[PDB]
């Protein structure tokens, strides 16, 4: 080791603070790419309606029905 | 006889020594318990977040339900 091992030590031995401030900083850039539940947390963010539901006309559609509790479009069941 | 002042020795109080000392915490220990408290920290804490969720539609739901309104 030249700069892996041998520098991070003298971090630690003056102003140890600087240590922390790269560490958890740099782990918060690498995690949000590469961890698989990421993708989970913008689909209940879509999912969720802050405006009124619109009602379109209906003439020859796949996948739409009543209001009521029936298979349509999609609708979120992403754990419980 | 004349009677003045005695002198006691017995143990001599121990003069100059280092009574300070290192307790409770050593090093390695603290950082364990640390990182160990975030790590129940944030998974104790999402799970009221997913919990929310269950709340966040449903009250929402009540303003879609009300047209009349």
């Amino acid at each position: 080791a030249e700069r892996v091992a041998a520098f991070l030590k003298n971090v630690w031995a003056k102003e140890p603070v600087l240590v922390a401030s790269f560490a958890i900083a740099g782990l918060a850039v690498i995690l949000p790419t590469l961890s698989p539940y990421t993708k989970y947390s913008l689909m209940i963010n879509x999912x969720x309606x802050x405006x009124x539901x619109x009602x379109x006309x209906x003439x020859x559609x796949x996948x739409x029905x009543x209001x009521x509790x029936x298979x349509x479009x999609x609708x979120x069941x992403x754990x419980x | 006889x004349x009677x003045x002042x005695x002198x006691x020795x017995x143990x001599x109080x121990x003069x100059x020594x280092x009574x300070x000392x290192x307790x409770x915490x050593x090093g390695y220990s603290m950082f364990a318990v640390g990182i160990g408290a975030l790590l129940f920290g944030y998974w104790s804490m999402m799970k009221w977040n997913r919990e929310r969720r269950r709340l966040q539609i449903e009250d929402f739901e009540a303003r879609i339900a009300l047209m009349p309104l």
